[PDB]
């Protein structure tokens, strides 16, 4: 499956520093370009459905299991605003909606989509979202969700602005509490959709290589050709493991009961 | 900016003072975010804010971003007015569906317009807002 987090948030309805990306609203920027939430599935993970939902506080989802990136673009363009702003909660809701819409047991990859520029104080969204170091009575909480996904909060701006807004700090704290849900914020300056695409491009883990190979089997009238590379397993480590390649040849020898 | 900070941080909650303090934070940001934070938190759920010179006078992203973030649940989870001439229109812009969620959409539209109108720099926007205030406060200098 696929997971898409359309940041329909009132906080995520304003520019970053001076003006929007495509000289207009976030919807125009989303229409002009998108992250790796759909490109990876279009290229590699063909067998996957996406739940185009724009939501902050409640599951306002209308898109069923479908691979149409046009629906995702429309939903992202429709992510104008709402009455909430919480990156981790948005990621959790997006993952839950994607699981409930595209497929229950189908893996997906959700990320955090919110502005987060609320300010440290009475309305910090990290305080009400990063709640994992206590509550032993409710240790079996929604975090971690029953799906392998690393929620990542995008960051491409100045270091001083990232530290004052506490975006990278809260993201790193959430990743540490969630045990790696989020890459290291190694990005700064006026950066395009490259860090976000890198952090959201992990939804192509089920790709394949449509190649071919051949084999030699002497001068018999019934030969055999090796298949593609198999799945590695713990059989014999030897020096070190590595992905397999096209095998040279086999040999049909022996005859036993069928 | 100092006068706006004095008028806003004081015991009064003047809509003009709050809008000026948020707008005057365009000079110093994100280093001088204290004034913007005080303007955003103080007027997050003001309600009775008679303002009619904030939509066009303010052109920086931060001024509209404060109101947009206030419209969410991180800024009091309350309704606000963001249409042009909202102070006078309050008789015909009462509590409805458009003042809580539609107001957020209108703030998004205003931010989009400012992004389209990004040619107006900090100096140009400051001069235009000072000219508008001088026209309004020509006989209110006291």
């Amino acid at each position: 499956p696929t997971v898409v987090v359309m940041d329909v948030s009132l906080s995520m309805t304003r520019p970053v520093s001076i003006e929007g990306s495509e000289e207009y609203q976030r919807k125009h920027l989303a229409a002009h370009g998108l992250t790796m939430l759909f490109e990876h599935m279009a290229t590699n993970y063909k067998l996957e459905f996406t739940a185009l939902v724009v939501f902050s506080s409640l599951w306002e989802l209308m898109v069923p299991f479908t691979r149409d990136y046009n629906t995702l673009q429309e939903a992202l363009s429709n992510m104008d605003d709402y009455d909430k702003t919480c990156l981790e909660s948005a990621l959790v809701g997006v993952c839950n909606i994607v699981q409930q819409e595209w497929g229950g047991a189908i893996p997906c990859q959700v990320v955090l989509v919110t502005d987060g520029c609320l300010g440290i104080g009475r309305g910090s969204l990290r305080h009400s979202l990063a709640t994992q170091n206590q509550r032993s009575e409710s240790n079996r909480f929604p975090l971690p969700f029953p799906f392998p996904s690393k929620l990542y909060i995008m960051c491409m701006a100045n270091l001083e602005e990232l530290q004052s807004t506490d975006s990278l700090e809260c993201l790193e704290r959430l990743i540490d509490l969630n045990n790696g849900e989020g890459q290291i914020f190694t990005i700064d300056g006026p950066l395009c959709l490259k860090n976000v695409q890198s952090m959201f491009g992990k939804l192509i883990d089920l790709a394949y290589t449509p190649f071919h190979a051949v084999l030699k089997c002497g001068h018999l009238t019934a030969d055999v050709q090796v298949f593609p590379r198999p799945e590695p397993f713990v059989v014999d480590e030897e020096i070190d493991p590595i992905p397999k390649v096209i095998n040279t040849d086999l040999e049909i020898v022996g005859f036993i009961d069928i | 900016l100092a006068c706006f900070k004095l008028r806003a941080f004081t015991d009064n909650r003047d809509d003009m003072a709050l809008g000026h303090v948020i707008v005057l934070l365009q000079q110093e940001w994100p280093r001088g975010e204290n004034l913007f934070l005080k303007a955003v938190n103080k007027i997050c759920q003001q309600g009775n804010f008679q303002y009619e010179n904030f939509f066009n006078y303010v052109t920086n992203i931060d001024m509209l971003e404060e109101f947009a973030y206030l419209r969410t649940q991180e800024g009091g989870k309350i309704h606000l007015e963001l249409l042009p001439n909202q102070g006078m229109l309050i008789k015909h812009h009462t509590v409805t569906r458009g003042i809580t969620k539609g107001v957020k959409e209108d703030f998004r539209l205003a931010m989009e317009r400012q992004v389209s109108r990004c040619g107006e720099n900090l100096m140009v926007v400051l001069h235009r807002f000072c000219i508008n205030e001088k026209i309004l406060l020509l006989q209110t200098l006291t």
